[PDB]
């Protein structure tokens, strides 16, 4: 949206206020904001604002959002917030819970473990009967299955899941989360690397199943990527190897560009994209 | 995320393996993510339904024949899934397993070959024993309203093949981005295109269509370069028909069709279309993002040249010989003329025809021995051959409103079918095929037959008699060798008798107007052909000479033919060209056939041929075409076989083909002189 | 888990390609599977 | 007067197609051969449309003997309809 | 020489059944006989091949046709051990029975090869001790077993998705039933 501001004899500037992802005709997903962004005399200063105030305005949605998570209860945050923070809440939400579950037996022979996973066995009961049978509308559509996804691998892990405590290998396998509170900042985690979340809006996105094979995917592309190198899977055609980068990319919360290499190309181009990577700090993946 | 070992695919030099680390995706898991789907979507038969798809899926790859377009990978699958969530938000709360079964059958039918069905249905009974038979959801709209078109044309039979092929269409278009039209030549394809995009239009939601020939134009061009001159880019073809199809706010859905061979090097490079991506990326530097509005189409006669990341990109839908027979197309003729010459002549004509053509083409391939018919040919084409023959032989009656008897008639479709069958064999299977006619057909010339074959004579219009000459003439005064041109011969005379009946008749359905000789080197084709070729009228009727050799390209045949016209003669012009031209080639077979069996010359002369026109390349603008209002064509080739290339097997059932024999009398051509 | 697994390769250039089946071969005695496993044997078809 | 009308191979047997095309929906038997599913199309042999199911004719006449016992059964309330109005009439 | 499939079609529709006492004699319906047919018919494929450019290689200079370089590749490659690229790969792949020699080991093992299938077909008579190298498709011979032990026995008891696989190892010298 554009509204116009009338300063006094300059006439009225258009400022952004709220952001629109349109899918289809008229689906949409619609994200406010409470810092501005107003037009100016320098294209690049408006869109550099624009992609700041994003930035921030994301950060303290999620802020907020994290202490609703367990405030209000399961129903209410995913109704309210947006896909992507809903996702983040869910993974927050258990990791926490199945960490305190496993103190709680480190002190001595509990159930309180068995309670927290027997509360998620209760959650998938809430969210199965009634939010996917019937709704409205398509982006509300897909945001109620990329929850449901996830939630069934997280029973099915929870289900198996003997670690005795938080240093165990088989806790220290997944993709799990912290958002810190001391500094204020989500930090998300695998067997040893670390890395923020990038703050980028995506809304609902039809993010895909968690086969064994996609683990030893995020293993490999976490270490090489704390060695300060670039990951080339191969194979042969049609096996999730595009779509498991884009994946790995969506969840950390940074955007993907893919390009398609072809026997025309010149370095000059290469290099301009490189450029771009290394200027930004956004994800390349050269398809073929 | 590079893809190990291909045609056209090379390594990286030692000093770029070293940043990259491994990792090995060979073989995806495929129960477990089903199973996590069907959860997703909300189903309650998880576990069992996941081992079905996956035993299933197993089963057909491994045990069922071998074909290049199969494909059983995930592509499909998830296909399936994303159909099957619409299914259970159906109110139905039938079992599960009766909607899966119908979904997975349902979805599968299209691609497989005749052979293959009763295997693949059979293999669908040893997994779902408990059920017996679901109909197929059948769309009620769609199926009234195809009849009504297909009797709003002239020439078109409706068959139930048909229904089945076009319906299928349907889906795999509601489905998936793109498909392909998989089938042999003449089997209905662009028809099948045509009639679909018509009843989408005739309920609202209009449809257009357009056509493009990849290997009729080089792939620099295709998706244009850098200018290897002046350091500027230039615009590609078919980035430019992509640019100016998916803005929004139009009503259309352009369907680009691409049409000739599928080879790896220029279609390979559109996976990012065709994948989930959907955004085309150039070496410009230039990113398109796909729409809704736009779908991708090819109408390809099958896949010899394809790795499995483009099989596996688009659905398919397979035409077969036999969904629409030749007899249909005789219908469809038979159709015509009750149009206007409706007196009584379809049913007259035809009362020989249908048992005349029935019971006897398929006696003539092997049950005579036969063994030498130069040009190996699918037998549609005889037919579509034999038809414009007889057009062409009634034209005469046609003109001066006149019926004739039965007999009459007979005598001519004898005539007619005598050649255009017999027109690609030699005298020994000449007289085997003559002594056949004798044997059970309707009476050839028995006055005389001195020794000399029914192809000898032929029936005269103004009455029922088979006779032959060639009238005498001599030279001018001139002494030149080609002042002393040529002689009038029996095989001249009896090759214009041929040609000028195609040539007069005046463009119909299945008529090119082009002719095309067969005969060895040095066996009178360009001899003939001058004769005939001295005989135009310059006053009404033009002509143009070219030949043929190995390295001659595209751009050069689209130079002679634009200097040939000289005018865009679609946009209301050429007065000098409003007379007749005709283009004579002498050997079609020269150019250089390419690596993979696919030659890249001859497809511009076929979309010259088909549909009149092509795309310019004069660096000014790229999406826009000339035409041609109006044209001939005539072509010789040389005894194909061994030494000598082969054209293009789509081309071959667009010119008339016979053969070109030696004379036998070069003792009577040099006897004046 | 005393039972060793075996694969049958079409041609002795044994990749993934060509591998029809996989047969269960217990007959052990002293020597653990993974003995074998190291050896690497195999029951190829041809003899090339 | 009253009364019912006989069937007829030539008339009443006259099979509209609805009652044709639901008939064939039975699909009872007759595959000795072997034919596929009747959903959408019956195929001999490898993948070749037949124009109709093979054994039609034994379904027809198993339909022609019902429906004329059915007739017989209108014609036996017809029958006692017309009985009772002659039994009430002619007392006056 | 060729088979032609106006008679191998009859042959093989007129006799198969996997137990004489089970059924009676049928076609498409019994697995391995849609196996013989398909083998058959690949095999045709190739055989057609090879007696094609036999001739055409010799009827070049003993009869004449302007010279191809396919054919002289192929006059090379007979004067050598090696067999022409004709006759195993194509384009993107067609791999039939690459073996060394050209006639010592190759028309060796395709001559073995129809050899066995003319007599699995013109008898017609399914015989012991299937030779497993010369079907093109071995996997498809396995999985038409499964489906004939679902079929035959247990039917539905068992189901396809429910039967799993196992071998005994015939330890004897000296010697039907369910398997091969
Ligand atoms: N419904 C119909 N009734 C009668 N004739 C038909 C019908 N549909 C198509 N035909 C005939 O079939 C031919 C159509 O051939 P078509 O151009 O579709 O070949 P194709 O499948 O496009 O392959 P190619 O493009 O290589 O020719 C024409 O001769 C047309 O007259
Ligand atoms: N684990 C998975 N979960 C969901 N979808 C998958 C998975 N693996 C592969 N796919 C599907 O495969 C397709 C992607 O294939 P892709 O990786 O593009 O092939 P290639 O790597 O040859 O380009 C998508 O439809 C994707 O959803
Ligand atoms: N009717 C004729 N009168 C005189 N000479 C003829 C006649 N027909 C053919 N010839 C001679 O026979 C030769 C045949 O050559 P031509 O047919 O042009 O070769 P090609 O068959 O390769 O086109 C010609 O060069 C011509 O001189």
């Amino acid at each position: 949206t554009f509204e116009s501001a009338k300063d006094k004899k300059n006439p009225a500037l258009k400022q952004i206020t709220q952001i629109q992802q349109v899918i289809g005709r008229n689906e949409e997903n619609i994200s406010l904001t409470g810092y501005y962004v107003k037009c100016e005399g320098n294209i690049e200063d408006w869109l550099k604002k624009l992609e700041q105030n994003m930035q921030q305005t994301l950060k303290d949605i999620a802020s907020a959002a994290a202490q609703q998570v367990f405030q209000v209860g399961l129903k209410e945050f995913v109704s309210s917030q947006a896909s992507q923070i809903a996702l983040l809440g869910l993974q927050i939400l258990w990791t926490s819970k199945v960490n305190e579950g496993l103190e709680r037996l480190s002190r001595n022979e509990r159930n309180a473990m068995d309670i927290k996973r027997n509360e998620i066995k209760e959650h998938m009961n809430i969210l199965s009967s009634m939010c996917l049978e019937d709704l409205n509308g398509a982006v509300e559509r897909t945001k109620v299955e990329t929850l449901v996804t996830i939630q069934v691998h997280q029973k099915d892990i929870s289900m198996d899941l003997k670690c005795k405590d938080v240093n165990d290998f088989e806790w220290q396998k997944q993709t799990r989360i912290a958002w810190k509170t001391d500094i204020d900042e989500c930090i998300i985690s695998i067997t040893d690397w670390d890395s923020p979340y990038s703050y980028e809006f995506l809304g609902a996105k039809e993010r895909l199943c968690i086969t064994p094979l996609t683990d030893r995917c995020y293993i490999t592309l976490a270490q090489a990527m704390s060695m300060y190198y670039g990951g080339a899977p191969a194979g042969p055609a049609g096996t999730g190897k595009t779509e498991t980068v884009k994946d790995l990319g969506r969840t950390l919360g940074v955007f993907v560009v893919v390009t398609n290499c072809s026997d025309q190309h010149r370095y000059r181009d290469m290099a301009k994209i490189f450029k771009g990577l290394v200027q930004s700090g956004l994800w390349g993946c050269f398809d073929e | 995320t590079m893809n190990p070992g291909y045609a056209g695919r090379q390594e990286l030099p030692e000093n770029l393996k070293v940043l990259f680390r491994g990792v090995s995706m060979m073989v995806p898991d495929r129960e477990i993510i089903i199973k996590v789907k069907l959860a997703s979507v909300g189903y309650l038969q998880i576990d069992l339904l996941a081992k079905k798809f996956n035993v299933l899926y197993r089963l057909c790859e491994e045990q069922l024949s071998k074909q290049r377009h199969y494909d059983f990978g995930l592509r499909n699958i998830l296909s399936v899934l994303r159909t099957a969530g619409n299914t259970k938000r159906q109110e139905i709360k039938s079992d599960e397993e009766m909607l899966l079964m119908r979904s997975l059958r349902d979805m599968n039918l299209s691609k497989l070959v005749a052979d293959d069905i009763p295997l693949f249905n059979g293999l669908l009974a040893d997994i779902f024993p408990k059920l017996k038979e679901v109909p197929k959801k059948l769309y009620p709209d769609v199926e009234k309203k195809i009849p009504e078109e297909i009797n709003a044309e002239s020439y078109l039979i409706n068959t139930p093949s048909f229904q089945l092929k076009i319906i299928q269409l349907y889906e795999t278009c509601l489905v998936r981005h793109g498909f392909m039209l998989v089938g042999p030549t003449g089997s209905g394809k662009s028809t099948i295109m045509k009639i679909l995009t018509e009843v989408l239009t005739k309920l609202g939601s209009p449809h257009k269509i357009v056509i493009m020939n990849p290997k009729a134009i080089t792939a620099e061009q295709m998706y244009g370069v850098k200018s290897e001159i002046s350091d500027d880019w230039i615009p590609g073809v078919f980035s430019t028909i992509w640019a100016k199809s998916n803005n929004r706010a139009l009503k259309h859905t352009t369907w680009i069709t691409c049409d000739g061979p599928v080879d790896a090097i220029w279609i390979e490079n559109l996976n990012t279309v065709l994948d989930d991506n959907k955004i085309l990326t150039l070496a410009n530097g230039e990113r398109i993002a796909m729409t809704e509005n736009c779908k991708v189409v090819f109408e390809v006669e099958n896949l010899n040249n394809a790795s499995p990341a483009t099989v596996s990109r688009c659905g398919q839908v397979y035409v077969s010989p036999t969904d629409l027979g030749y007899e249909a197309v005789i219908e469809g003729w038979i159709r015509n003329r009750k149009a206007s010459g409706r007196a009584e002549e379809s049913d007259k004509l035809g009362n020989i025809l249908r048992k005349y053509l029935i019971n006897m083409r398929f006696i003539e391939l092997q049950s005579k021995e036969c063994k030498e018919p130069m040009m190996d040919t699918s037998p549609v084409i005889s037919v579509i051959n034999i038809l414009n023959l007889l057009t062409g032989c009634l034209q005469y009656f046609v003109q001066t409103q006149r019926t004739l008897s039965e007999q009459e008639y007979e005598k001519f479709i004898v005539y007619s079918m005598a050649w255009a069958i017999g027109g690609i064999y030699e005298a020994q299977d000449r007289v085997r095929f003559h002594e056949l006619l004798l044997a059970k057909n309707a009476p050839i010339p028995q006055k005389g037959k001195e020794n000399e074959t029914v192809f000898d004579y032929y029936v005269s219009q103004d009455y029922l008699d088979w006779k032959i000459c060639s009238p005498e003439e001599w030279v001018p005064p001139q002494s030149l060798q080609f002042s002393q041109l040529l002689l009038p011969t029996l095989d001249s005379f009896r090759a214009e008798m041929l040609l000028n009946f195609i040539l007069t008749q005046p463009k119909s359905h299945t008529c090119s107007n082009s002719a095309l000789l067969i005969g060895g080197s040095g066996t009178a084709k360009t001899s003939s052909v001058l004769l005939y070729c001295n005989k135009f009228d310059p006053q009404k009727m033009l002509f143009k000479r070219t030949n043929f050799s190995s390295a001659t390209s595209p751009f050069m045949f689209q130079s002679t033919i634009e200097a040939e016209c000289d005018f865009k003669v679609g946009k209301e012009f050429a007065p000098p060209g409003n007379k007749m031209m005709t283009i004579f080639i002498d050997d079609m077979s020269m150019p250089f056939v390419n690596k993979w069996g696919d030659q890249i010359t001859l497809e511009l002369v076929r979309q010259l041929i088909e549909t009149g026109g092509f795309y310019m390349l004069d660096k000014t603008q790229r999406g826009n075409q000339r035409k041609m209002k109006n044209l001939q064509y005539i072509g010789a080739m040389n005894h194909p076989g061994g030494g000598r290339n082969d054209i293009p097997n789509r081309l071959k059932r667009q010119f008339f083909i016979f053969n070109m024999i030696l004379p036998l009398s070069i003792e009577g051509i040099y006897g004046p002189i | 888990s005393n039972t060793y697994l075996c694969p049958v390769y079409k041609y002795p250039k044994r990749t993934d390609k060509y591998l029809i089946f996989r047969v269960g071969l217990p007959c052990e005695g002293s020597n653990n599977p993974s003995h074998w496993k190291l050896r690497g044997v195999a029951l190829l078809c041809s003899t090339e | 007067k009253p009364l019912n009308k006989q069937k007829l191979r030539q008339r009443k047997d006259l099979t509209e197609e609805e009652i044709v095309d639901i008939q064939f929906r039975n699909r009872g038997e007759g595959l000795e051969n072997g034919e596929f599913y009747d959903g959408q199309f019956w195929r001999n042999i490898q993948g070749l449309i037949l124009p109709h199911h093979p054994k039609k004719d034994e379904f027809i006449e198993e339909y022609l003997k019902q429906e004329e016992v059915r007739i017989n059964q209108i014609n036996e309330q017809l029958q006692q309809e017309w009985e009772t109005w002659k039994q009430v009439y002619d007392k006056i | 020489p060729d088979y032609n499939d106006v008679e191998v079609r009859e042959l093989v529709s007129k006799l198969g059944g996997p137990n004489p006492k089970t059924s009676t004699e049928r076609g498409m319906t019994v697995p391995l006989n849609i196996f013989l047919y398909q083998e058959v018919t690949r095999m045709q494929r190739v055989i057609g091949l090879v007696r094609k450019t036999l001739q055409d290689t010799i009827l070049a200079i003993d009869g004449q046709i302007i010279m191809t370089p396919e054919i002289l590749e192929a006059i090379n490659a007979i004067y050598d051990a090696k067999v022409p690229n004709s006759w195993l790969y194509d384009p993107s792949g067609a791999e039939i029975s690459w073996l060394l020699p050209n006639l010592g080991s190759w028309s060796t093992s395709l001559s073995d090869r129809n050899k066995q299938l003319n007599d699995w077909l013109r008898s017609g008579q399914r015989p012991i001790l299937f030779w497993l190298t010369g079907f093109f498709n071995p996997q498809g011979f396995l999985t038409g077993m499964k489906q004939e032990v679902t079929r035959n026995h247990k039917k539905e008891a068992w189901s396809l998705d429910d039967v799993v696989y196992s071998t005994t190892v015939k330890e004897r010298e000296k010697e039907p039933a369910e398997g091969v």
